[PDB]
């Protein structure tokens, strides 16, 4: 029972914090299995739906931080996706098959900087090379800094850009709210009612992870973990992996 | 009375909003806006110059740098900026050396650079190191944390201390400069301002209402920011530093440090 989740975004955008928030665990990145982007693979055991689940979070270092962020610089990410497909394919083709350990990536979270403006040329290029190989889920990182109106306007611009570039997002059989405006925090803070809640505390207010009125964190949690995890795994297996296999032959 | 201020930083760091908040008027639009097609077709940094008259009486050029860090390939991002700053010095030197000099030479030299850092808690990126190492030597560079309301107070402290160590690690000249001509009262003013550079700024051209009280800032599903509250952000210190306390020193150091250095290098080449 495995789940492999890829986080793509510039350093400091909030990837690790969001992972600790989603899985309600501060040790998600404790076991690391081992010119260009570097790939960090962390393995973790999380109980979900009452059963045990082997979580693998894949992370990037240095994405977007080079002078020239061309395809060569972030190609390690695509090679990692392909390699996990290639491992499954080799295991499937072995004569002495054994119960296959499934490392294929089941979702790619793409972390968009909260500019309020538009998707950058690098965001479009990367997402165009990935969406046929992973379930692509874009999110607006650190969305607490955005006004309610900026979120609406920014989401609209992003969606139109993705349509124009023919980038196909994951769609549950939620979708109208993509990209999700998310916040991250696995830390407890006191709010104005005196309650202990997960969130971030500033002189200008307290934002609450688990508050549906403050961000789309719960929509993302529903999509990844609580409601549609199996749909993510099935589209990886039945559609994306199968397209990759057939394209090799 | 001329004052030429440049803003440098990736699109959407609040550069145009900050300028408009500093001068309490809508001087400039965002250089790119919500339109990706507004990025320069040349795929390089371009200079965007606008001219303004404020009150005491003050003639201002605002120079924006659309395209800086916005493209896939940013390996020449700072060179049009460097070229523009140096061109202003070259123009002034040309005018100084003419035989029938103009009695009053117009000063188009860049007097201040607001350099916008992303509030990502990280050390200086390769892009910032390359641009800062060149810009700090030809203009008064004032670093600024863009959209600094990203950070809690604790994160702000950690980030500002990290950036100041980066400045020392690379030995950047960062405004304000101390000199032996300064009195003990002026050095202490410099020391206390320097301790909050990069400025943690929040910008806004809109007024919001908080308990009937109207001030300008930002209001959301969870947040209310008063831009003119020194307990919330450093906008008020930046404004006083730029426009009142160090305005004249910014103009003077442009002349007797940056332009004189440029001029001496030109006259021996
Ligand atoms: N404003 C805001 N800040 C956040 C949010 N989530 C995380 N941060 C902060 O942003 C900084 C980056 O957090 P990380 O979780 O380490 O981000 P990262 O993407 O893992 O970056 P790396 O250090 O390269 O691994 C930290 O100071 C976080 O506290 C958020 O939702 N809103
Ligand atoms: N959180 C936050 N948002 C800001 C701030 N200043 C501007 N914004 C918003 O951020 C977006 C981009 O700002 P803008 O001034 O156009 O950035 P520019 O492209 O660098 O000129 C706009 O939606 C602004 O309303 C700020 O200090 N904090
Ligand atoms: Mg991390």
């Amino acid at each position: 029972p495995s789940f492999n989740l890829l986080c793509v975004g510039p350093d400091g955008i909030g990837k690790t914090t969001l992972m600790k928030t989603l899985f309600n665990n501060d040790d998600i990145e404790a076991n690391l299995v081992k010119h260009k982007v570097k790939i960090k693979s962390y393995e973790s055991v999380i109980e979900e739906n009452g059963v045990k689940l082997n979580l693998n979070v894949i992370d990037t270092e240095g994405f977007g931080d080079f002078l020239n962020n061309d395809q060569k610089s972030w190609d390690p990410i695509i090679k990692e996706i392909d390699s996990r497909f290639d491992q499954y394919l080799d295991a499937e083709n072995k004569i002495n098959r054994h119960s296959i350990n499934d490392k294929r990536i089941h979702a790619c979270l793409y972390f968009i900087e909260p500019t309020g403006h538009y998707l950058k040329p690098l965001d479009l290029k990367f997402m165009q090379s990935v969406y046929e190989k992973c379930n692509l889920i874009p999110v607006i990182a650190k969305s607490d800094i955005l006004t309610d109106e900026e979120i609406l306007s920014f989401k609209k611009t992003i969606m139109n850009q993705l349509i124009q570039s023919n980038i196909e997002l994951f769609k549950p059989p939620l979708f109208s709210s993509l990209p999700y405006a998310v916040i991250g925090s696995n830390d407890i803070v006191e709010n104005y009612s005196g309650n202990q809640v997960r969130g971030r505390s500033y002189p200008w207010g307290v934002i609450e992870v688990d508050n549906d009125n403050h961000s789309d964190f719960n929509l993302l949690k529903n999509l990844l973990i609580k409601q549609f995890m199996e749909e993510l795994k099935e589209r990886t297996s039945k559609i994306l992996y199968e397209n990759y296999r057939s394209s090799k032959l | 009375f001329q004052f030429n201020i440049m803003v440098v930083g990736q699109s959407g760091l609040g550069k145009s909003t900050l300028i408009n908040t500093l001068f309490a008027s809508h001087l400039i639009d965002s250089a790119t806006g919500d339109d990706i097609s507004a990025l320069p077709v040349t795929k390089t940094t371009e200079m965007k110059i606008s001219t303004h008259t404020l009150v005491v009486r003050l003639n201002i050029n605002v120079i924006d740098t659309p395209g800086f860090g916005d493209f896939i390939d940013n390996s020449k991002a700072w060179e049009p900026i460097v070229k523009y700053i140096k061109e202003q010095h070259s123009q002034y030197l040309r005018k100084e050396l003419t035989a029938q000099r103009e009695r009053f030479i117009t000063d188009t030299r860049v007097h201040a650079i607001l350099y916008f850092l992303q509030p990502n808690g990280k050390e200086l990126s390769r892009l910032d190191v390359e641009a800062l190492k060149r810009l700090t030597e030809i203009a008064n560079v004032i670093p600024v944390i863009g959209k600094s309301d990203t950070l809690t107070l604790d994160e702000r402290t950690e980030f500002r201390e990290l950036i100041q160590n980066e400045f020392e690690k690379y030995n950047f000249k960062i405004y304000p400069y101390d000199s032996e001509e300064l009195t003990d009262e002026e050095l202490e003013l410099n020391r206390s301002v320097r301790s909050i550079i990069p400025f943690a700024v929040v910008g806004s051209e809109n007024e919001i209402e908080i308990n009937g009280e109207t001030f300008r800032g930002r209001k959301t599903r969870w947040s209310a920011i008063n831009v003119e509250d020194i307990n919330q952000c450093d906008f008020v210190y930046l404004r006083e530093f730029l426009i009142r306390t160090h305005l004249q020193d910014l103009i003077e150091t442009t002349s007797y440090i940056h332009y004189e250095g440029f001029r001496a290098r030109q006259l021996i080449a």
